């Protein structure tokens, strides 16, 4: 009944798409014309489902459907467990290519030849680079994926047109599926609990005039609906974001004025809407928390009767009026009140003890506020290549042991901060600089995880979620890392870089600029500053030579 | 249509189910009480249970 019950609930084409997208995640190293195979062979299976109920085989359960389908050491294991398996060997940085897109003609050609097929191989491909992308809005891009190509493919200049149209879908997509990575992790490292307060912080800054019961109710769903997707339960997942945003579209009324438009659209398109909403409103007179969470006879009495819920109750009163604090920040907060009372419900006068904990915010505050402002001073006068560069030799010094690819890709990620956020008026920026870190910080910590190379990266990895970024901007440089040998080869170039895009170009550039400071950790400052401004430059010499281009070996 | 009538019914009730669990405090039941919407007065109520327990 189960796989009946999805197929009914979700429709051909997004119950076709989502297992070709689990698949995909599931078993990354296997063609397209397999996986496309398995998954016609449950849909003729499932259409039969429907009509008559129970089929032989209709009673199954989902996992052991798709089990079962896919082996056609994980498909010798036994059940609730060779699920487990797969979900397992799901990796990363996968050991696959660059897609570099062939051509527009070329692609339009293939567009024509196949509308079908062609679509059904782009979530393929992007499914199976990112096996914890978000299944539910990967749908979404891909009716992005396909308008585009539904616009452009029949203009002169189709390149002109398709191309800043399809960066900008696999900018999207970037963010999206890094943003999700993050979820899983918090999710499958620290666990139910950390998730939810991540979730009643987020919706409460962004529902405010929500009451907590409605709060709790999408919490509650919203952590199934990523327990689900993150586990690949990917129908489940799909169908249960449906639903919810099926009960936030019939209570609008009861939690944000902002959604009429949202709720006024496609299915695809709903949720994705939803999920983006500017923060409501709060509510134009909100008291001081001083009296339920300070000065109440009552703190401890009903902290101990509840506490999830009494932090919880804090963590939403506080976000509620606090658009302006990132999430991580506000789990601080809760988590300072909460270190708070189980050292102060112990004491023979606890209110005398916790008298003073909104004290202790203030510093918690003033670290991300100061922080991110010099770091938007250093953006603001270097722009986003050297602050990049300015953050390779601040990581790279500060963590040398982590590989050099992982530097690259994380300083990058880094510095697009400040183009993101510094932008925006600072009453804007922490929720969005703070945020975005977190985002980074995770892919670093992911990355690193399949290798562990250093144990601060780890520690900080580990110890605690919501203090990854200040954890991590607390680390002094390495004084006691060896420097690795030199290799004049790294530190050359090829005649290649001249027919490379600036961005792939300067990720040459970082990458020999990360290499130098692991060699000569010590000397620096101008130095490196100085070493990237020859380097971007014997390049734009070497390339303008037209004199056999081995110019590049002789700066060697 | 009356919802409201359900909404009251499902607060008093949930307040009677979490008294019997051993909740004792007006914190809870106010929060109960401001819900506005049935599957939240539910919701809310679990995490309740959950995190008395
Ligand atoms: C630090 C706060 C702990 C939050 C976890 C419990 C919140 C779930 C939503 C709710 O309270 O109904
Ligand atoms: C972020 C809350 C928006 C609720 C809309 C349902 C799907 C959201 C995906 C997500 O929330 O992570
Ligand atoms: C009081 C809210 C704290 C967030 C919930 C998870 C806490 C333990 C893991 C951590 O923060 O490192």
């Amino acid at each position: 009944s189960e796989v009946a019950h999805r197929f009914k609930d979700l429709g051909e084409e997004n119950f076709k798409a989502l297992v070709l997208i689990a698949f995909a995640q599931y078993l990354q190293q296997c063609p397209f014309e397999d996986h496309v195979k398995l998954v016609n062979e449950v849909t003729e299976f499932a259409k039969t489902c429907v009509a008559d109920e129970s089929a032989e085989n209709c009673d199954k359960s989902l996992h052991t459907l798709f089990g079962d389908k896919l082996c056609t050491d994980c498909c010798a294991k036994q059940e609730p467990e060779r699920n487990e398996c797969f979900l397992q060997h799901k990796d990363d940085n996968p050991n696959l290519p660059r897609l570099v897109r062939p051509e527009v003609d070329v692609m339009c050609t293939a567009f024509h030849d196949n509308e079908e097929t062609f679509l059904k191989k782009y979530l393929y491909e992007i499914a199976r680079r990112h096996p914890y992308f978000y299944a539910p809005e990967l749908l979404f891009f891909a009716k992005r994926y396909k308008a585009a190509f539904t616009e452009c493919c029949q203009a002169a200049d189709k390149a002109a047109c398709l191309l800043p149209k399809l960066d900008e879908l696999r900018d999207e997509g970037k963010a999206s599926s890094a943003k999700q990575r993050l979820k899983c992790a918090s999710l499958q490292k620290f666990g139910e609990r950390a998730f939810k307060a991540w979730a009643v912080a987020r919706l409460s800054q962004r529902f405010p005039k929500a009451e907590f019961a409605e709060v709790s109710k999408l919490v509650t769903d919203l952590t199934k609906v990523h327990t689900e997707c993150c586990h690949g339960d990917l129908l489940e997942c799909a169908d249960d974001r449906a639903d919810l945003a099926k009960y936030i579209c019939e209570n609008q009324d009861s939690i944000s004025s902002k959604l009429k438009e949202c709720c006024e659209k496609p299915l695809l398109e709903k949720s994705h809407c939803i999920a983006e909403v500017e923060n409501d409103e709060m509510p134009a007179d909100l008291p001081s928390l001083a009296a339920d969470f300070v000065e109440s006879k009552d703190v401890c009495k009903n902290y101990a009767e509840a506490k999830d819920v009494f932090l919880g109750m804090f963590l939403y009163e506080y976000a509620r009026r606090h658009p302006d604090y990132s999430v991580v920040l506000l789990l601080r907060l809760a988590k300072t009140y909460e270190t708070t009372l189980e050292k102060c419900c112990a004491a023979a006068d606890p209110h005398e003890c916790y008298a003073k904990v909104f004290d202790e915010f203030k510093p918690l505050v003033e670290e991300p506020q100061n922080l991110i402002k010099q770091n938007c001073e250093l953006f603001e006068q270097l722009g986003e290549y050297k602050f990049q560069n300015a953050l390779l030799v601040r990581y790279t010094k500060k963590v040398p042991q982590v590989s050099t690819p992982t530097l690259v890709e994380v300083s990058r990620n880094l510095g697009k901060v400040g183009s993101k956020c510094c932008k925006h008026p600072e009453a804007k920026r922490m929720p969005c600089a703070e945020d975005y870190l977190s985002v980074v910080l995770n892919q670093l910590c992911v990355l690193h995880e399949k290798t562990p190379v250093s144990d601060r990266v780890t520690k900080c990895c580990t110890e605690s979620l919501v203090n990854r970024r200040p954890c991590f901007s607390a680390l002094e440089v390495d004084e006691t890392y060896v420097p690795k040998e030199f290799n004049a080869e790294t530190f050359t170039f090829h005649a290649d870089i001249c027919t490379l895009s600036e961005k792939e170009r300067q990720i040459k550039k970082q990458t020999a600029l990360v290499e130098l400071v692991k060699h000569k950790p010590k000397a620096t400052k101008e130095q490196l500053k100085a070493v990237m401004d020859d380097f971007a430059a014997f390049v734009e010499k070497c390339c303008k030579a037209d004199d056999k281009e081995t110019c590049f070996a002789e700066e060697g | 249509t009356i919802d409201q009538w359900l909404l009251k019914n499902a607060k008093e009730d949930a307040i009677a189910e979490l008294k019997k669990a051993g909740i004792t405090s007006d914190f809870y039941f106010n929060a109960i009480n401001k819900a506005k919407t049935v599957e939240e007065v539910n919701a809310l109520k679990n995490e309740i249970l959950k995190a008395h327990a």
